[PDB]
């Protein structure tokens, strides 16, 4: 199994609004997984929040 | 070390990385170092200084 | 046989499509891998030319099989074993062979089951799987409009 190439999206919700309403001020990350087989082969490549 | 552990068990051809990734000690770790930590601190405003 | 434009069916990830043929160094050799576009998690499968056919690639279905699944489908047959870990275990070794057949047969003895006394939440997740492995391979196989696959498919459960 293997990962690569790291990507963030944009933030749920602004500065101002995360303080009022009591949220933490984040952003998603998402990973592209590859998962190989040896003998076979195969590779099934997804994306993973 | 659960990737490892749960992709002997379950049977070849039926994984994906979906199945195999479980984010839950990843996002538990992030939150567990920004609260309950001495190094992540209430931050200090009397003043701009 | 396998051209950029198929509708080819994996044994249990769902009928899926074909759009390029990768000639990805493997030992400085350019095998020739055939990609693959399943939807149910946008994950991508790439195969060798000629191991597809052992993992078991198999191809769609539109032919008088579609009567055998449906009388397969309407069998008057129902029987499992006494405990529900054998049966489970035989579901999903037939649920795991990647035949419509076979897949029918798992359909109709947990939607028996189920409409008779109503077993568990982790079949029911594989009856779940199993419909949609089925609605998706009909619907995609007859061009016969999803979701009215899944009325057809009200129809043959009413048999």
């Amino acid at each position: 199994l293997s990962f690569s190439d790291p990507r963030f999206d944009d933030v749920k919700a602004p500065v101002d609004e995360c303080k009022d309403k009591d949220m933490t001020y984040a952003a998603p990350l998402f990973v592209t997984a590859e998962f190989i087989n040896n003998n076979t082969g195969e590779i099934k490549s997804q994306t993973v929040f | 070390r659960v990737v490892r552990e749960r992709m002997t068990t379950q049977d070849v051809e039926a994984i994906t990385p979906q199945t195999l990734i479980n984010i839950r000690p990843v996002v538990a770790a992030i939150k567990e170092f920004f609260g309950t930590s001495q190094l992540s601190q209430f931050m200090d405003q009397n003043n701009p200084l | 046989i396998f051209k950029v434009g198929d509708t080819v069916v994996y044994p249990h990830h769902g009928a899926a499509l074909v759009e390029a043929i990768e000639t990805r160094t493997i030992k400085g050799e350019q095998k020739e891998y055939l990609v693959l576009k399943v939807a149910q998690g946008d994950l991508t499968v790439r195969v060798p030319a000629e191991n597809a056919e052992y993992v078991g690639v198999r191809d769609v279905v539109g032919q008088e099989g579609l009567d055998k699944v449906f009388q397969v489908l309407r069998a008057p047959h129902t029987e499992e074993p006494t405990n529900w870990s054998r049966r489970y275990k035989a579901n999903l070794e037939k649920l795991a062979s990647g035949d419509v057949n076979k897949v029918a047969e798992v359909v109709r003895d947990l939607w028996r089951r189920d409409q008779e006394r109503g077993l568990s939440a982790g079949e029911k997740r594989m009856l779940a799987k199993a419909r949609q492995i089925l609605v998706g391979e009909l619907a995609l196989a007859e061009s016969t409009d999803d979701a009215k696959a899944e009325t057809i498919l009200d129809e043959v459960l009413a048999a």
